[PDB]
RNA sequence: GAAGAUGAUCAGAUACCGUCGUAGUCUUAACCAUAAACUAUGCCGACUAGGGAUCGGGUGGUGUUUUUUUAAUGACCCACUCGGCACCUUACGAGAAAUCAAAGUCUUUGGGUUCUGGGGGGAGUAUGGUCGCAAGGCUGAAACUUAAAGGAAUUGACGGAA
RNA sequence: GUAGGAUAGUGGCCUACCAUGGUUUCAACGGGUAACGGGGAAUAAGGGUUCGAUUCCGGAGAGGGAGCCUGAGAAACGGCU
């Protein structure tokens, strides 16, 4: 529970029992897929595509309504990013904290949280390199990371 | 490689002068020989030019400063205080 | 291995007692001696058709594979025609009814019929002493995919 | 209570329990057919909808995100599912 | 999980942990440091002959009140000086100054016994004619 | 973290049987749990148990009747040769006339008695008595 | 004897011991 | 306000008390790396018992307050729920007991893992290494000595305790 | 690694020329051993703990080192230098 904290919170989605769903859905799977691809052409993270499909449209689960996950649809349509989504959103946080620290050198807990974020980055990047999503000897060097995530 | 463990720039002084004195001069010979960033052109090209003079090699602009740093803490406090008093006077 | 400077040494590299007659031009160019190492170890077509010599090769050389047939993960290809393999195992301490991870580093001669790198599972076979530490030849390489085809960059 | 039916708990108990701590975990959220006073079209809005949802034809905000359920705003009408 | 590791491949941690905590015993520490040979005047042995230097009378510890009638014995095999209790009624009349006694330990593997302070050995024989046998009446002590 | 769902299941069964409940609920319901419970039910230590299929890992409601003293897990699953099953039974079981040491054997998950009748042995799971 | 002050006594004994050891060495 | 100065008292000459007062207390740059750093209670996970109160978030009342002819949002009430700091009753259980919803699920002994202890002293000493400008910090014995040291509770006695 | 020499023969065993490797927290390397290794022995709930110079097997040695002769076999010591 909370690998870098002491929180024990259970705050998750509880997806339904129905793996084929939800019988008021009158849009087609290919229309959902081209809406997904349109959102990725706009430049959206798969989490942001899924939240927009869920709230604006009736797409409860894209895995249920299509046959495929959102990142898998984007990979099949050639829209996978160079580093994965959660790793990119971790490196973005790490470079923001480091940019803060270069001004506020006295910020000892920002130093501590930066160590936590890099430890989390290295564990995630190690997983991605063993599952071969990232290239081997991909390294977060924390000096080129600002240009790695712009 | 790492040529010296801890003397650094004061390895030129040899064994002389005392270790505390060589430490005290090391912490200021690093400071007076460091390249500082220019407040006018952004490049790290400010060098010291006979203490109190700090000249940028790009854009050739010279600022008065401390004897071994460009901005002493007393001067930065003075700058903040005069900014505060000017903002209080002209408003 | 039909290239990269076979005659790179001060001596003429040839298989001993294999004679290329210059008076009668042979129907097959540069007669080569090979053998099957035995034990179901297929002689590779690079060993059959190559131009290398390697007197310690188990297929074209003068060594014979006999004895133990081990298997190990390559940890070092940093020698010339010799690799170091890791033979990891588990040792049982009978007091605690438990095991401990152990490993042994076995230096193995590799023929230039085989292209090996760090990570490959190789099958090695005992021969006569090749060098001070080497008593094994690589007879089989058991890494074809190795999960090394999807790591490359995309558009 | 030392003896109870754990395969068929009462619906009043299962509607009290947390969405993960029921017999089979499912969501308590839902979807809404929402129409504006102005436009005739229907938009399917999540209950806990996280987003200022608009129509495709409208310029009007249908729901405003909050900590839990989205607040359906400005006199629009809704129906469940 | 009750402290220790339990897994099947965790035998090295258990073995080295027992090896590390094994040193807190008295006997294992003593036996693996080899303190019986480095120290402890009889160099790992049971008995040792020495030469009496002087008869001592040790004050017994409180609350006992007696003179304990020991001897100061210089061991032949080491040259170490020890104090040895002459362990019966009389029997200090039987030893001498400057003769050869056999000493044994005194019951407690070191650890000076009873009310005798700092005496951890005892005289078994004097001149090779066995103080118990001299004490009963059984043998006569040789004159040389 | 959760390292042994069989240990969690059997702990829940023991804790409800100690307090006298006639049923448990067990999450997250492995095949080893189902086979262990089938051996226990075959020997009469539990009643009917029912597998709730949520689409994630399953739950089980076991009907404990009254006849269980201690079901437990021997973790780690020690390798058990056929000669030292009887050390394990002499250590874990209250008597030679009842109680079963459950083995994972390549002929299936089974108790020690019909591990002996099939002349097979293997890893140890736990016990029931 | 308070353990704090016996500790301070032994700490002063440390200083005297290393002073005489540096004196000889 | 350490040190230090000074005033009183005291048998010895209570160091407590009064008045000053350096370092210090504060801050910047660099060190140190320890506290009864305590919850004297490692971290993750599961289960076992009732209760109310509270903090944060969420959900539901055709609830109260804004009574304005079917009165937004906040605040409040009630019931749930998740997460938290804790608390009260009991002892299923545990414990040598004090006590503990964990210190329970332990001779019916095995969920995962790290660290530590092996009678009291000698001794956190000697020495070696390493870190520090130093103070010291981390690591850390042995010879020797000793029959108890200690923990919890009971009865008594005693208190410049009520 | 290549080639030679040497050997009864493999082999950095040695030589010549190249390459820069090889072992290590799964404890290398070093230090101690009042350590020859094993079959075995003592104690025996089970697990263990401790001993094994010693009647059998293997090694090593003949006061310490070194070198060799003869011979199938020795770096032999009731052989030599
Ligand atoms: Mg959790
Ligand atoms: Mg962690
Ligand atoms: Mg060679
Ligand atoms: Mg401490
Ligand atoms: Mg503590
Ligand atoms: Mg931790
Ligand atoms: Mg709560
Ligand atoms: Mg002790
Ligand atoms: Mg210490
Ligand atoms: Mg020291
Ligand atoms: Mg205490
Ligand atoms: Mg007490
Ligand atoms: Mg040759
Ligand atoms: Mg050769
Ligand atoms: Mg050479
Ligand atoms: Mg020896
Ligand atoms: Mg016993
Ligand atoms: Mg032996
Ligand atoms: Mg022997
Ligand atoms: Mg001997
Ligand atoms: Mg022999
Ligand atoms: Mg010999
Ligand atoms: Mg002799
Ligand atoms: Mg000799
Ligand atoms: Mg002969
Ligand atoms: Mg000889
Ligand atoms: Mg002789
Ligand atoms: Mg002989």
């Amino acid at each position: 529970g909370r690998m870098h904290s002491a929180g024990k919170g259970i705050s998750s989605s509880a997806i339904p029992y129905s793996r084929n769903a939800p019988a008021w859905f009158k849009l087609s799977s290919e229309s959902v897929i081209e809406q997904i691809v349109k959102y990725a052409r706009k430049g959206l993270t798969p989490s942001q595509i899924g939240v927009l499909l869920r709230d604006a449209h009736g797409v409860t689960q894209a895995r249920v309504i299509t046959g495929n996950k959102i990142m898998r649809i984007l990979k099949s349509n050639g829209l996978a990013p160079e580093i994965p989504e959660d790793l990119y959103y971790l490196i973005k946080k790490a470079v923001s904290v480091r940019k803060h620290l270069e001004r506020n050198r006295k910020d000892k807990d920002a130093k501590f949280r930066l160590i936590l974020i890099e430890s989390r980055i290295h564990r995630l990047a190690r997983y991605y390199r063993t599952v071969a999503v990232l290239p081997p000897n991909w390294k977060y060097e924390s000096a080129t990371a600002s240009a790695l995530v712009n | 490689a790492k040529r010296t463990k801890k003397v650094g720039i004061t390895g030129k002084y040899g064994v002389r002068y005392g270790s505390s004195l060589r430490r005290q001069v090391k912490k200021l010979e690093i400071q007076q020989h460091a390249r500082y960033d220019c407040s006018f052109c952004g490049k790290k090209t400010v060098k010291r030019g006979a203490a109190g003079i700090w000249t940028c090699s790009c854009c050739k602009k010279t600022v008065a400063g401390g004897a071994y740093t460009v901005s002493t803490a007393a001067a930065a406090t003075v700058r903040s205080t005069i900014r505060r008093l000017r903002e209080m006077v002209e408003a | 291995s039909t290239e990269l400077t076979v005659q790179s040494e001060r001596a003429f590299q040839k298989q001993p007692h294999i004679f290329n007659n210059p008076k009668v031009k042979t129907s097959k160019r540069t007669k080569r001696w090979y053998k099957n190492a035995g034990l179901g170890f297929k002689t590779p077509k690079t060993a059959i058709e190559g131009s290398y010599i390697d007197k310690k090769c188990p297929f074209t050389g003068l060594v014979s594979i006999r004895g133990k047939i081990l298997t190990g993960t390559v940890v070092s290809t940093k020698m010339h025609r010799t690799i170091v393999i890791r033979r990891a195992y588990l040792h049982y301490i009978p007091k605690y009814n438990r095991y401990e991870k152990r490993h042994k580093n076995v230096p193995v001669h590799v023929s230039p019929a085989f292209r090996v790198q760090v990570g490959d599972i190789v099958t090695v076979g005992q021969c006569r002493p090749i060098s001070k530490t080497v008593r094994f030849n690589v007879v089989k390489v058991s890494a074809a995919a190795g999960k090394a085809n999807k790591q490359f960059a995309k558009f | 209570v030392l003896v109870q039916d754990l395969l068929h708990p009462t619906a009043a108990s299962e509607a009290r329990k947390h969405k993960l701590k029921t017999l089979v975990q499912g969501p308590r959220s839902y979807f809404l057919d929402v129409k504006c006073p102005g436009c005739l079209n229907i938009t399917t809005v999540f209950s806990h909808a996280q987003t200022a949802v608009t129509c495709e034809s409208c310029s009007t905000i249908l729901c405003t995100p909050t900590g839990g359920k989205a607040k359906l705003s400005e006199g629009t009408s809704f129906r469940r599912k | 999980g009750k402290g220790k590791p339990r897994g099947l491949n965790s035998a090295r941690k258990l073995r080295v942990h027992r090896r590390n905590n094994r040193w807190a015993e008295n006997n294992y520490k003593k036996r693996l440091l080899g303190t019986a040979f480095k120290s402890s005047p009889f160099g790992g042995s049971s008995h040792a002959k020495g030469i009496v230097l002087e008869k001592l009378g040790i004050e017994s510890k409180q609350p006992n009140s007696a003179i304990r009638k020991c001897v100061r014995v210089q061991l032949i095999k080491n040259g170490k000086k020890v104090t040895a209790f002459v362990p019966n009624d009389g029997c200090l009349n039987f030893v001498d100054e400057n003769d050869e006694v056999l000493l044994a330990g005194f019951g407690r593997k070191g650890k000076a016994k009873g009310d005798i302070p700092g005496v951890r050995f005892k005289v078994v024989k004097v001149s090779g004619v066995s103080l118990l046998a001299l004490w009963k009446e059984k043998k006569e002590k040789p004159r040389s | 973290t959760r390292s042994s769902v069989l240990a969690d299941a059997l702990n829940a069964i023991n804790n409800a049987e100690k307090t006298g409940k006639r049923q448990v609920l067990i999450r997250p319901s492995s095949k080893v749990i189902i086979k262990f419970l089938q051996v226990m039910q075959k020997h009469g230590y539990i009643g009917e148990f029912e597998y709730i299929d949520d689409h994630r890992s399953g739950k089980i409601v076991v009907q404990l009747n009254g006849r269980l003293n201690k079901c437990g897990v021997i973790s780690p699953r020690f390798n058990v040769k056929i000669g030292d099953i009887e050390k394990w039974t002499a250590n874990l079981l209250p008597a030679r006339q009842f109680g079963y040491v459950i083995l994972t054997t390549s002929a299936g998950i089974m108790d020690h008695e019909e591990a002996r009748r099939k002349h097979v042995s293997g890893k140890i799971l736990g016990f029931v008595y | 004897m308070r353990a704090k002050w016996r500790k301070k006594r032994t700490r002063r004994l440390k200083r005297k011991r290393r002073k005489v050891r540096a004196r000889s060495k």
